[PDB]
């Protein structure tokens, strides 16, 4: 799709560097608008970044740090909204790019708008043309007090701008790298313009620049894009008749999704009464799931019923991992509003309070769990337990909150033999990262493509047990598993049962008249009768 | 030709400010760093700061991060160096230079005709011009010496030429000396043929910028 | 800041000889050194930038070498046009620093000073103060001494000398002294002499004149 979601890993080193590049390729390829932060970190000199070439807009900040690449193709990057800021002040951070490797030219020849935040460029031994740019023109009129911390500590000489650059302001050595002013040359009080003339002034709702005086000639929208039209607000979903003021539905009504107006909220998103698309309901609301599959947020007049929150939400907002001091708060939870993280510190207790470490038996609390809204992060797991079968009833991981803004399912450094997530049939969003699990098999026996809900999703896997070793031993899907799809060994891990599933075990045929209490058939499920 | 022309060779009161201009021509002014280097009389070179026109980006040393403001104009092609508070140790000849090929490199070619800046409290006085008439005692066999005399003027420098810069062959302009009163003084003579003494007329051209005086 | 030191501080050699100016840095510099040539009354010129790399226009007799701590500027054939104070510059880190300079002055054969004396102008007589100026022209070396004998009597202390830089053409200096006195002390004597002791003179050249005789 045209819209992708950024990341949130910052300067933190990638757990799986062998798949770190394949992550970025799956997230941003074809993506034009980045909802969130564009973080490009720890990329080798031989990296192909040709998937970044379509990115026009970044909502959060842009982090380019610790890279060996000489070129980062962001020539189409038109605007950085900076709703989030690196270290809370910078909308564009370019740090420690080097080790000849090292960033040579920024080449942001379309970047003409930064709505909020400053620019941080430091410790780039190969970077040029950084100090040749009038950054005061890129910053918005409401952001003229934006900081600028730029270091020209170079270890190489730099050729001047191409003779075409009037004023010698460039993003590189080419003629196309010339910086096009769109603020400092405007006539009157224009925030943005296409020239020094008052007729060249652009509409107030335009952001990056204009091609005409219309509010449909913008390069970017200051607030919302209403189908080629830049507007302050989206058309409300409700129209009030000026007599009696009864609320009637608006046919032109639109939901606010990012900086654009949509007719219907995208997948895995919720619709509110205000008329917006969110991943989290407002205070004192409940998620009403329609029968067609769509979910919405509805406000409650009477105080809402007790809801089970996961990590990162409400009273578990600042809690790093699931321990034995919060394990009982997931008891009886069918749906968890938040995330579940299992770090090594989960299974070591608290001697000072005589609190026993989390026991493998207590993990059976999650047996009632059927849905996670956030993500599932497992970096530690009891060596005794051969699989994640305590989540055997888990059906959906929404991924409305992602680990490092990227992964909805992370399994790393575990001693599990198989997965055992027999009920998991959907990963609403985010990537899946399953790496460095020595004894783990039955990974390629999982129809991962069936679980994903968008093409920006994939499974990043490495350093697990070789499939050649798995098939060498008798570790294959059971005969009753349809199309060879299973989460583990035995007929109790089949994704699709070829015929007649009894209880949790797949059999070849139920005993309708064979002796086992005349088991009657009800939708491929064997059940006791009389 | 690629040239840099500086202006403002004057004297300022200690504690006050001074804005030295640096005109540019022969190349795209905004394409190269215009850095400033000063040199005290009979001393070494000292680097103040650099500035990239077109952007306005500046880079100063720790000695001049409080003073020495740098600017630039694309329309007039000028560097405009400016110190805030002058000291007795800030008396030097200020130059503006630029790199040859690269724009950010730290080796400087294409310098400019620097302007000397004197920082003292004494008043600015104009020079006195006295001729040195050659008599029979100054008439050699085929040659004769004659020159002008500049005496008692407080601030340097003075541009002394002959025939508006026509008679330069055999001319030695002496450096100024500080007298007891605190006023400099120098001389400038020309070695002309004795056979061409009564044939040509010789006039000395004395130009003093700090006091705006032109006596011939 | 990186302190740059040159060696020697002063140097003298004949035309055609080779010159070795050593520049030492107080920090390891990766051949980021630059050389200059500042003639008196003019701005420096970039001789050799970034160690070995020569500048366009600069004569090929100028070569640069060295790395790390010590460097070397080399003039294969010294010429009279090479009279200047040579500076070295590091381009490693802000701020770029220079040396104290090596004032290299070339050497020629012995040249006798052309002694000339001029009477004080009549326009200076009506001022109230009068002075006498003697001229020494085109002589090498600059080792000279001028004594002001008024009526066969030495007058020292009340005289200031002003010697020019070495000529770039014939490599010859020029000296000018000034006998600072008052008019009341001026017209009590008649004879003003100019005695000079130079290497190119077998006997002190004395050229005088008499007041009121033209
Ligand atoms: C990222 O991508 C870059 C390329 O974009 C990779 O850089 C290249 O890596 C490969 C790794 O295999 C390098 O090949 C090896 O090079 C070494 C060193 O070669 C030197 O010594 C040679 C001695 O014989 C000499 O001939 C070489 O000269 C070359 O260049 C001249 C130019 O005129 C050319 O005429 C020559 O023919 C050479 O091509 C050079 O000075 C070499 O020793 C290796 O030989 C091994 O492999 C062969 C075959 O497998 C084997 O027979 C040998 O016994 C020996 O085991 C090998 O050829 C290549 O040089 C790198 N190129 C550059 C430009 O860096 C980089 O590796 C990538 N990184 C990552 C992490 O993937
Ligand atoms: C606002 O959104 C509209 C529609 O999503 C954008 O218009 C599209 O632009 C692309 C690229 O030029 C075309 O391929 C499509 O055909 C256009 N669609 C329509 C319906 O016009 C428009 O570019 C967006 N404007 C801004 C400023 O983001
Ligand atoms: C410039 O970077 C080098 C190494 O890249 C470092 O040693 C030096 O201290 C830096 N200088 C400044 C002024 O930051």
């Amino acid at each position: 799709t045209q819209v992708c979601t950024g990341t949130d890993m910052k300067l933190r080193l990638p757990a799986s560097p062998e798949t770190h590049l394949d992550m970025l390729r799956h997230l941003y390829q074809g993506c034009q608008v980045v909802q969130g932060n564009l973080e490009l970190t720890y990329l080798p000199t031989n990296a192909s970044l040709s998937f970044l070439q379509d990115i026009q807009e970044v909502q959060g900040y842009v982090l380019i740090a610790h890279n060996q690449v000489r070129q980062v193709p962001l020539q189409r990057l038109r605007i950085v909204r900076g709703t989030q800021l690196f270290e809370d002040n910078y909308a564009l951070a370019v740090l420690d790019n080097g080790d000849p490797g090292g960033l040579r030219e920024l080449q942001l020849r379309s970047l003409t708008e930064i709505l909020k935040g400053g620019v941080l460029i430091q410790r780039n031994p190969q970077l040029c043309y950084q100090d040749t740019i009038l950054w005061k023109d890129i910053f918005h009129k409401n952001n003229q007090l934006a900081l600028t911390l730029i270091d020209t500590n170079r270890s190489r000489a730099c050729h001047p701008c191409s003779p075409m650059c009037k004023g010698s302001r460039c993003w590189g050595e080419s003629s196309e790298d010339c910086q096009s002013l769109t603020r400092t040359v405007c006539a009157g009080g224009c925030a943005r313009c296409k020239g020094p003339l008052p007729t060249d002034c652009c509409h107030e709702q335009c952001a990056a620049g204009c091609t005409g005086p219309k509010h449909s000639d913008c390069l970017a929208c200051l607030h919302f894009n209403h189908s080629g039209i830049c507007e302050l607000h989206c058309p409300a979903l409700v129209t009030y008749n000026t007599d009696t003021f009864e609320s009637m539905p608006n046919p032109e009504g639109r939901y606010t999704f990012g900086a654009s107006c949509v007719t219907a909220c995208p997948y895995n998103y919720l619709s509110t009464d205000v008329g917006s698309c969110t991943l989290v309901c407002p205070l004192h609301n409940q998620e009403v799931t329609a029968e067609d599959g769509t979910q919405r947020c509805e406000k409650c007049s009477k105080p809402c019923a007790r809801v089970c929150y996961g990590l990162g939400m409400e009273h578990l907002r600042e809690v790093r991992a699931v321990t034995s001091a919060n394990i009982q708060e997931f008891a009886g939870c069918k749906k968890i509003f938040g995330s579940l993280a299992f770090l090594p510190e989960s299974f070591d207790g608290d001697p000072a309070s005589n609190t026993a470490p989390l026991q493998p038996e207590q993990l059976q609390v999650f047996e009632t769990l059927e849905e996670i809204t956030g993500y599932l992060y497992i970096s530690a797991w009891p060596d005794s337990l051969p699989d994640l079968s305590v989540f055997q009833n888990l059906q959906v991981i929404r991924g409305r909150i992602l680990h490092n803004g990227a992964y909805s399912l992370t399994l790393q450094g575990l001693g599990i033999s198989w997965l055992g997530l027999r009920s998991l049939r959907e990963l609403g969003s985010g990537l899946a990262l399953i790496h460095h699990n020595t004894h783990l098999c039955f990974v390629h026996t999982v129809p991962w493509d069936q679980l994903f809900r968008n093409p920006h999703q994939a499974l990043l896997h490495t350093a697990n047990r070789p499939e050649d070793e798995c098939v060498g031993e008798g570790l294959a899907c059971h005969q009753l598993c349809a199309r060879g799809h299973c989460w583990g060994p035995g007929p109790t891990q089949c994704v699709n049962c070829s015929q007649f599933l009894r209880g949790q075990e797949c059999v070849e045929e139920c005993r309708v008249l064979q002796g086992l209490p005349r088991e009657y058939v009800n939708a491929r499920h064997c059940l006791p009768c009389h | 030709q690629v040239q840099l022309v500086q202006s403002g060779a004057e004297v300022k009161k200690p504690g006050a400010s001074v804005k030295l201009s640096c005109k540019a021509s022969g190349y795209t002014f905004t394409a190269y760093y215009i850095n400033w280097v000063r040199q005290a009389p009979g001393q070494g070179l000292e680097w103040i700061g650099r500035i990239y026109p077109g952007s306005g980006y500046t880079s100063y040393a720790q000695k001049f991060q409080g003073r020495a403001t740098l600017t630039a104009d694309e329309s007039t092609s000028t560097a405009y160096m400016e110190l805030s508070s002058l000291r007795s140790e800030d008396t030097a000849v200020y130059f503006c230079a630029r790199p040859p090929v690269y724009y950010d490199s730290a080796w400087f070619a294409y310098w400019g005709q620097g302007t000397l800046v004197t920082v003292s409290s004494a008043s600015t006085k104009g020079p006195s011009v006295f001729p040195l008439a050659p008599s029979s005692k100054s008439t050699s066999g085929g040659t004769a010496a004659l020159g002008c005399l500049v005496k008692d003027y407080f601030p340097e420098p003075v541009t002394v030429s002959w025939n508006s810069g026509a008679l330069t062959s055999g001319v030695h302009t002496f450096p100024a000396v500080l007298q007891s009163s605190g006023l400099y003084s120098l001389s400038s003579v020309v070695t002309v043929p004795s056979s061409s003494l009564g044939t040509q007329t010789y006039i000395c051209n004395v130009n003093h910028k700090p006091s705006n005086t032109k006596v011939d | 800041d990186i302190q740059m030191t040159q060696s020697p501080s002063s140097l003298s050699a004949s035309v055609g000889d080779r010159v070795t100016i050593t520049c030492r840095a107080s920090q390891s510099i990766s051949s980021y050194l630059n050389w200059y040539q500042q003639k008196p009354g003019k701005a420096p010129k970039l001789l050799i930038y970034a160690a070995s790399s020569l500048q366009s226009g600069v004569p090929s007799r100028f070569s640069g070498s060295g790395s790390g701590t010590d460097f070397t500027l080399t003039i294969s054939s010294l010429q009279p046009e090479d009279f200047a104070t040579y500076y070295c510059q590091q381009s490693y880190s802000t701020p770029p620093t220079f040396g104290q300079g090596t004032k290299v002055e070339i050497k020629r054969t012995v040249a006798a000073p052309s002694v000339f004396i001029f009477p004080p102008s009549d326009e200076q007589l009506k001022s109230g103060t009068a002075s006498v100026v003697c001229l020494l022209n085109n002589f090498y070396p600059r080792e000279a001494k001028v004594q002001w004998k008024v009526d066969n009597a030495l007058q020292s202390g009340n005289s200031q000398e002003s010697v020019t830089e070495q000529d770039s053409k014939d490599s010859t200096y020029s000296l000018s002294s000034t006998l600072t006195l008052s008019k009341a002390d001026y017209e009590k004597h008649k004879v003003y002499a100019c005695e000079v002791t130079h290497q190119g003179l077998s006997s002190p050249v004395t050229k005088s004149f008499n007041r009121g005789e033209c």
